């Protein structure tokens, strides 16, 4: 359910 | 020439903690992230977390934040991961994998993994038994039964017979290892001339030679 | 784990195209999952091939490509090579962590099928003197690398007191493995038929001994 990128990726 | 080097294996007792190392060479250590992955041949790979050698920037898998700690030492170009409060469940191969993050997003190079064995079992020498048949051509063997910890070195006739031999990997039942080595020879040399297996288990300062006798 | 799933195993031949897939249990694999494909060859030799869904990792053969197919990530191998026989891992990103798939064992027929060479060893009287009996069954020279090793005692299947090694690559690139059945000397004195049964590529073979 989590996913995407971010500033951690 | 991009290389990541990790010690082959480490033995520890439950409750202890270790500091695994990953020597990086062949590139600029600081411009690539470093990741650590845990593998238990059984239920696959698990991502532990990542560390940015350049900013010290750190990222942990929630399931590993109280178990692992990542850092690096820039001068030596090596990444470290310390595991604490060790348990049997911590036994596994631990890899460090180099990671690019830019307009990119990868895992390129991987060290070969350090297999950590967390066990409170006692050093046990192996019992070496001859493997022979009772009716090229004839296959002889040696059973290295119940030893700890790994490893053990098995040679044949001191290394005089090198082909036809198959040394299998160790199975583990009861917290004690076992493996066996095979060597196939022409039905002429045996039993006419002699075949011997030499088994060495440094951990127990033991070494056994068994001539394979006819059955 | 957050659960990415892959095909258990697949088989292709030199020069053909084979596609591996990767499922996310949450839903459709997306560009934001930054799909990564990793290869593991004999003796824990792992290599990243694809990152961010379709970015080929420098120093990787052009025959490897990545993409999406339906609601899954895909690893396409065009013109397969013998050296591509290995295990392939999928890895998806879920906001704050990576999740790997179970891995797909890919077989690249690069040589002729080779039937298994089976040897059954009886327990040594040396081991029998301690009151224990160990049957050793070595299986070598088979290709592909999948075999099912069963044990029988008086024509009856045996589950306990038996360990088998996962297939191993020989120098000649064929595979090998071994199985052990441990008994008490007394339990070995009462049974007569002991056999190691090896099933390979739809063909079964046995090696037996009667104490
Ligand atoms: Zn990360
Ligand atoms: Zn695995």
């Amino acid at each position: 359910y989590q996913l995407r990128p971010n500033a951690e990726t | 020439q991009v290389q990541l080097q990790q010690p082959g294996a480490e033995l520890v007792k439950p409750g202890a903690s270790v500091k695994l190392s990953c020597k990086a060479s062949g590139y600029t250590f600081t411009s690539y992230w470093m990741h650590w992955v845990k593998q238990r041949p059984g239920r696959g790979l698990e991502w532990i977390g990542r560390i940015d050698p350049n900013s010290g920037g750190t990222a942990y898998n929630e399931k590993f934040k109280s178990k692992a700690t990542l850092q690096v030492d820039k001068p030596s170009s090596t990444a470290y991961m310390q595991l604490s409060s060790l348990t049997s469940e911590d036994s596994a191969v631990y890899y460090c994998a180099r990671y690019d993050y830019y307009g990119g997003s990868y895992f390129d190079y991987w060290g070969q993994g350090t297999t950590l064995t967390v066990s409170s079992a006692k050093t046990t020498p192996p019992s070496v038994y001859p493997l022979a048949p009772g009716s090229s051509m004839v296959t002889l063997g040696c059973l290295v039964k119940g030893y700890f910890p790994e490893p053990v070195t098995v040679v044949w006739n001191s290394g005089s017979i090198s082909s036809g031999v198959h040394t299998f990997p160790a199975v583990l039942q009861q917290g004690l290892y076992t493996l066996s080595s095979s060597v196939t020879v022409p039905s002429s040399p045996w039993p006419s001339e002699t075949v011997t297996c030499n088994v060495a288990h440094p951990a127990s300062s033991t070494k056994v030679d068994k001539a394979i006798g006819p059955r | 784990q957050a659960v990415v799933t892959q095909e258990s195993a697949l088989t292709t031949s030199p020069g053909e195209t084979v596609t591996l897939t990767c499922r996310s249990s949450t839903g459709a694999v997306t560009t934001s999952n930054y799909a990564n494909w990793v290869q593991e060859k004999p003796d824990h030799l792992f290599t990243g091939l694809i990152g961010g869904t379709n970015n080929r990792a420098p120093g990787v053969p052009a025959r490897f490509s990545g993409s999406l197919i339906g609601d899954k990530a895909a690893l396409t191998i065009t013109g397969g090579q013998t050296e591509d026989e290995a295990i392939y891992f999928c890895a998806l990103w879920y906001s704050n962590h990576w999740v790997f798939g179970g891995g797909t064992k890919l077989t690249v027929l690069g040589q002729p099928k080779s039937s298994p060479s089976v040897t059954l060893f009886p327990p040594s009287s040396e081991e029998l003197e301690t009151n224990k009996a160990t049957l050793v069954c070595t299986i070598t020279d088979f290709y592909p690398g999948v075999v099912t090793v069963d044990w029988s005692g008086d024509g009856t299947p045996v589950e306990q007191g038996m360990e088998t090694t996962q297939p191993s690559k020989q120098s000649n690139n064929k595979y090998m493995a071994s199985s052990y059945l441990t008994l008490t000397a007394r339990a070995w004195e009462r049974h007569s038929q002991y056999s190691c049964q090896v099933t390979h590529e739809g063909h079964t073979v046995e090696k037996s001994l009667s104490r």
